[PDB]
C-alpha cells in the first residue's frame, strides 16, 4: 500500500523501483495583461523520475509546446505525466523495468494506473512522506537543461554523484532529501552554503560539489541548522 | 390473474410478493397467493421468524408454467416447484380459492409502481444472469455473490451481471486513456450498448434487476451493479436523449420504493453526489434530483 516511516527501508532492497514526482511539469508564471486582468504564461518543466538505489534519474523534460490549444492544464499535466512514464518503462528492457512505481501525490494514481494497464504486475502506490523532490527545479544544472530545452527531450542523471562509491544507498537518499529539504526552505542560504569555499568544485560530470567525506558532515550539519532555524523563522520558537 | 398455491406454512415466515408482505404464523393454514398480475415478472420472497439471516425468493413469470411453494423440512426453506399436471393444478388451486385460503395480489388500480419497478425486466434474462437451466424460475438470496466479486466461491451459486469495470482494458482504448477515463462514452455506447446488451432495454433490465436484488434481499453485490450501471451512464458525456429521460424515469421509482430506513446501506454517497452534482449528466436527471433532495438531503 502507501509507502511511509515504517517501511523506510524497501527503497534500498533490490526490487526494482521509480520514485515519480509531477510538481514541476506545469509551471508557470502569472502576470497582468494591458487590460489588467491576468494570465498565465507557461515555461518549461520536467517530470522527476528517480531510482533510490541507484541514484539513476530519468528526467523528462516537458517543453510548453505540449501545452498549444489544450484545456484543463493541470489536469492535462498528470496524465502527460502518466503517458511519458508508460513510455519509459515499455522503453525498458523487461529486466530492468520496475516492480513498484512511487507517485509523490496521491492525484498521480488513477492517471498512472490507467496508463499502466498492460503492466497489471507493476504496483502503483502512494506515499505519505513528505519528498522535497519539487526542489529539484533548485540543482542549477538540472535547471539548466529543462530552460534551455527547445524540443521534448529525455536526459539521464544520476543524482548522487558518486556518493554510492562511499556510502550506502539508504545514506545517500538521506542526504539527497536534507539537501532538498534545505534548498526548499531556503533557496538562498541552501546554495550559500554549498558553494561558500570556492576550492571545493562541481565537476562537469556531477551535480553537487566534491566534498569530502568530512566536509559532507559539517554540510550535512549546516542544512539541518538552516531548516532547525526555518522551523522558528516563520513559526517563531 | 395467476396463482402460487402453498402446500402449507409450517414455519413462521413474512411473505413478500413484490413489493408487498405478509406475516404468516407457525403452522397457520395459509395455501398460497392469488390475483397475480400477467404480463410482468414477480418475485416471491421470504424471512423466516427465527432466522433473519437469510432472505431468499424466486423470481419467475406465471405465463411460463404453474408454480408452487412447499417447505422443505430437510433443507429448511421455502421451495419453489413446477406442477407440469395442468388438471390437476386448476384443481388445486380452486380448492384453496374456495376455501378462501390464499391471500389476494393487492394491487390499486391508479399505481404502476410494479411496471415501473420492472420495464424491462425479462425472465429470460434473469435465467443467464441466474443460472439454473432446469427450472424455469430463479432462485435469489442475500449471501450470493456476482462473477465479479468471485474474481476479486461457487461459481453455479454465482449472481453473472456482467462486468463493468473503469480501470479496465476493455473501459480503456490503448491511445485514449485520459479521453476514456473522463468521459466513458466509448465504454457505454460501443463496448457495453452495441457490443455485450445490444440495446438499451437489455442494459435496463439489468440495472432495474440489480436493484431489486439489492432492495429486496440485501445483495451487496447486486447494489455494487446497480450503481455501477448508473455511474457508466452519468459518467459518458455522449448518452441517447432517450435513455437519459428513461432512466430519470427509473431511478426516481427505485428511490420513491427504496425503505427510508435502509438508505444509509442501499444509496452509495460517492456515486450519487457524483452523478447528480458533478457529472455530465448532473442537469439531466431532474425527476431523480428532485426526489433524492427532498428524501435523503442527509445523504447530499
Ligand atoms: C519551513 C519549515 N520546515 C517545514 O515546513 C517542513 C515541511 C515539511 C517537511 C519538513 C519540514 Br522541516
Amino acid at each position: 500500500g502507501a509507502m511511509n516511516s515504517s517501511n523506510y527501508a524497501e527503497l534500498f532492497n533490490n526490487d526494482i523501483k521509480l520514485f515519480v514526482d509531477d510538481t514541476n511539469v506545469y509551471r508557470v508564471t502569472v502576470h497582468k495583461t494591458f487590460e489588467g486582468n491576468v494570465a498565465t504564461k507557461a515555461i518549461n518543466g520536467c517530470i522527476f523520475t528517480l531510482n533510490p538505489k541507484t541514484g539513476h534519474l530519468f528526467l523528462k523534460i516537458i517543453h510548453t509546446s505540449v501545452w498549444a490549444g489544450q484545456k484543463r492544464l493541470s489536469q492535462l499535466a498528470k496524465w502527460k505525466t502518466a503517458e511519458e512514464v508508460s513510455a519509459l518503462v515499455r522503453s525498458l528492457p523487461k529486466e530492468e523495468q520496475p516492480k513498484q512505481i512511487i507517485v509523490t501525490r496521491k492525484a498521480m494514481l488513477d492517471p498512472l494506473e490507467v496508463h499502466m494497464l498492460d503492466f497489471p504486475n507493476i504496483a502503483i502506490r502512494p506515499t505519505e512522506l513528505r519528498l522535497p523532490f519539487s526542489a529539484a527545479m533548485s540543482i542549477d544544472k538540472l535547471s539548466d537543461v529543462v530552460m534551455k530545452a527547445t524540443e521534448p527531450q529525455m536526459v539521464l542523471f544520476n543524482i548522487y554523484d558518486d556518493w554510492l562509491d562511499r556510502i550506502s544507498s539508504y545514506t545517500a537518499f538521506s542526504r539527497l532529501t536534507l539537501l532538498l529539504r534545505a534548498l526548499k526552505t531556503n533557496e538562498e542560504s541552501a546554495k550559500m552554503i554549498l558553494l561558500s569555499d570556492p576550492t571545493i568544485t562541481i565537476k562537469s560530470y556531477h551535480l553537487w560539489p566534491s566534498f569530502t567525506d568530512e566536509q559532507w558532515i559539517t554540510i550535512e550539519s549546516q542544512m539541518r541548522d538552516l531548516i532547525l532555524t526555518e522551523y522558528g523563522r516563520k513559526y517563531n520558537v | 390473474m395467476n396463482t402460487v398455491p402453498f402446500t402449507s406454512a409450517p414455519i413462521e415466515v413474512t411473505i413478500g410478493i413484490d413489493q408487498y408482505s405478509f406475516n404468516v404464523k407457525e403452522n397457520q393454514p395459509f395455501h398460497g397467493i392469488k390475483d397475480i398480475p400477467i404480463g410482468h415478472v414477480h418475485v416471491i420472497h421470504f424471512q423466516h421468524a427465527d432466522n433473519s439471516s437469510m432472505r431468499y425468493g424466486y423470481w419467475f413469470d406465471c405465463r411460463m408454467g404453474n408454480f408452487y411453494i412447499q417447505y422443505d423440512p430437510k433443507d429448511g426453506l421455502y421451495k419453489m416447484m413446477e406442477e407440469r399436471d395442468g388438471a390437476k393444478f386448476e384443481n388445486i388451486v380452486h380448492n384453496f380459492k374456495e376455501r378462501q385460503m390464499m391471500v389476494s395480489y393487492p394491487k390499486i388500480d391508479e399505481d404502476d409502481t410494479w411496471y415501473n419497478l420492472t420495464e424491462f425486466v425479462q425472465m429470460d434474462k434473469i435465467r443467464k444472469i441466474v443460472r439454473k437451466d432446469e427450472n424455469q424460475f430463479s432462485y435469489v438470496d442475500s449471501s450470493m455473490t456476482t462473477v465479479q466479486e468471485n474474481e476479486l466461491s461457487d461459481p453455479a451459486h454465482s449472481l453473472n451481471y456482467t462486468v463493468i469495470n473503469f480501470k479496465s482494458r476493455e473501459a480503456i482504448r490503448p491511445g485514449h486513456e485520459m479521453e476514456d477515463f473522463l468521459d466513458k462514452s466509448y465504454y457505454l455506447n460501443t463496448v457495453m450498448l452495441q457490443g455485450i446488451f445490444k440495446n438499451s432495454s437489455n442494459y435496463f433490465g439489468e440495472l432495474q434487476f440489480a436493484f431489486l436484488n439489492a432492495m429486496f434481499f440485501g445483495n451487496y453485490g447486486s447494489s455494487l451493479q446497480w450503481h455501477a450501471m448508473i455511474e457508466l451512464i452519468c459518467s459518458s458525456a455522449t448518452v441517447p436523449k432517450h435513455m437519459l429521460d428513461k432512466l430519470d424515469e427509473i431511478l426516481y421509482y427505485q428511490i420513491k420504493t427504496l425503505p427510508e430506513q435502509y438508505s444509509d446501506i442501499l444509496l452509495n454517497e460517492r456515486v450519487w453526489n457524483i452523478c447528480l452534482y458533478s457529472s455530465f449528466q448532473k442537469n439531466s436527471l431532474h425527476n431523480t434530483e428532485k426526489i433524492m433532495e427532498n428524501k435523503y438531503p442527509e445523504l447530499l
